[PDB]
């Protein structure tokens, strides 16, 4: 397991897998939906339709090639994928279709079509999947009126008022050569992606990107959605957490693996050896919840989501949820530190070590763009086994002990308190 | 009176049933506390206050 970056002019990074049937190879751009202004959110989803749309995916799958694509807050990739042994067909889909010529998928009949199928998506991701979009209004609320909220699909009225010329004016901005990192997984050899690119003269633009002027900031807020004819509550609560290249990037995510994941359901999650289920399972106060720890180029967010339906006792719900964070500045064990240190290494090992090369290519493109290599498997786990138990209390007692808290929440929430009687749960007035 | 005019026996018991009537009155309080457990308060726009509370 191996890396190779090397850079011509454009930079070429590969991870080579002789093991695997397939390869995967594509281009990764270092802009993401925190790169747009409050008029033109959703040129990003439209453009991932645009290379997904039917006529593009017929010429591929006459050849024998899949088309991927992925829309983040810093990123956007567009992934070819082949046989091992027609990878030189798949980097010619890539030239011809997306860097030379554009003026075939951006006709008038096809980008029409495109525009009411992203709009149908939009419509009934607001109306029926209720946790995803409780996260999406937790970061609006966070970062108000700073790059970081924009949501990565765009809201329906911002949407319909997108023609074609303000995708061509996004894409002369951002589709840049030195905003970009070729990829290449599975099974392709590294010097032999490099020569096939220098046996052309590929190159995008020549010149770099627009500088936003505000930087991402948290804010403490609270947003209430209520609907009385859903069938239950989703709250979703967090602090402002840890950036990329920060360096308590592993201890935050060892602090939430501390308070995991449950599934009231399961037999076998109702055993973990978490201390907080005692006081849920007395008089079973959740359906299920989960913790997390994200990371972005400039902030992050510390929390964790839920999903009840004992509507009457979600005040004891988010009492007890919080007086278990305190515990990480006063009376974390060594025996919870150990579990957390062993889950936190088989979660990060099924991550980067599943069988798709696809996921593969989005992983290893968003960290060269940032960081300029790739930190190994191998060597995460030795920071991972290094931490103490003074390493944690150090760092909850800065991020954590008497801090601004953000909350999204949506459906039957009459039962959920105002924000003061929660922030003054920050802290245990007895140390 | 406990008597003809306001006397010595007059002082004496009202003394001993001033001591007595605040007990009575903290009682009730009590009463009053219960009847007002189950409808809750008034708002100054006599309308009703089900739709927005606070603790
Ligand atoms: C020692 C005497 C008393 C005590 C300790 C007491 C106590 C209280 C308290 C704590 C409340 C709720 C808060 C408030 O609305 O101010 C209340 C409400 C009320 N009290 Fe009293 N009270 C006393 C005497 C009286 C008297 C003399 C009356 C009328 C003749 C009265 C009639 C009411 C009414 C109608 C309410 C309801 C007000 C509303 O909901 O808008 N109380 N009382």
């Amino acid at each position: 397991a191996e890396v190779t970056q090397l850079s011509n002019g454009i930079v070429v990074a590969t991870e080579h897998n002789p093991s695997a049937h397939t390869a995967s190879v594509g281009v990764v751009f270092g802009s993401g939906a925190a790169n747009e202004n409050p008029y033109n959110n959703g040129v990003s989803n439209l453009w991932k339709n645009i290379f997904l749309s039917k006529e593009n995916s017929a010429v591929a799958a006459k050849e024998g090639l899949a088309l991927s694509s992925n829309i983040s807050r810093d990123f956007q990739s567009y992934i070819v994928s082949s046989l091992p042994g027609s990878t030189d067909k798949s980097l010619d889909f890539l030239n011809q279709s997306f860097i030379q010529q554009k003026a075939n998928l951006l006709s008038s009949s096809n980008f029409e079509a495109t525009k009411k199928s992203v709009l149908k998506q939009v419509q009934d991701f607001e109306e029926n999947d209720h946790p995803n979009r409780v996260l999406e209004h937790l970061h609006s609320t966070a970062f108000q009126n700073t790059p970081l909220s924009l949501p990565t699909r765009g809201t329906l009225e911002s949407l319909e008022n997108l023609v074609v010329a303000d995708l061509e004016s996004f894409a002369n901005n951002h589709f840049l050569n030195s905003n970009a990192v070729v990829v290449g997984t599975g099974n392709i050899k590294h010097e032999d992606l490099v020569n096939s690119i220098e046996s052309k003269n590929l190159s995008l633009q020549t010149g770099t990107k627009p500088v936003l002027k505000k930087k991402a900031a948290f804010l403490g807020s609270e947003v209430r959605l209520r609907d009385d004819t859903l069938p239950k509550a989703w709250i979703s609560l967090a602090v402002e957490g840890e950036p990329v290249n920060s360096p308590n990037y592993f201890v935050a995510k060892l602090a939430a693996q501390i308070f995991g994941s449950y599934n009231a359901f399961e037999p076998a999650s109702r055993l973990q050896g978490i201390k907080l289920l005692d006081n849920i399972q007395e008089y079973q106060l959740c359906d299920n919840f989960n913790h997390f720890s994200l990371s972005y180029k400039d902030s992050g967010l510390w929390g964790f989501s839920t999903a009840t339906r004992n509507v009457t006792m979600i005040d004891d719900l988010i009492h007890f949820t919080l007086k278990q964070w305190n515990r990480l500045t006063i009376s974390v064990t060594d025996t919870e530190v150990e579990r957390a240190k062993s889950l936190l290494k088989l979660q990060l090992g099924q991550l980067y070590e599943s069988g798709n090369p696809v996921n593969d290519a989005n992983l290893l493109g968003a960290e060269v763009l940032i960081k300029g290599s790739k930190l190994s498997l191998g060597e995460a786990f030795k920071k991972i086994d290094a931490i103490t138990v003074k390493d944690v209390k150090a760092w909850a007692g800065k991020r954590l002990w008497d801090q601004d808290i953000a909350i999204a929440g949506t459906g039957q929430i009459e039962g959920l308190l105002d924000y003061m009687r929660i922030r003054s749960d920050m802290s245990m007035m007895r140390w | 009176w406990g008597g003809f005019s306001v006397s010595n026996p007059t002082i004496q018991r009202f003394f001993a049933l001033h001591y007595l009537v605040p007990f009575i009155i903290a009682a009730m309080v009590i009463m009053h506390l219960m009847a007002l457990h189950i409808h809750g308060s008034s708002n100054p726009l006599g309308i009703t206050g089900n739709l927005d509370r606070i603790p």
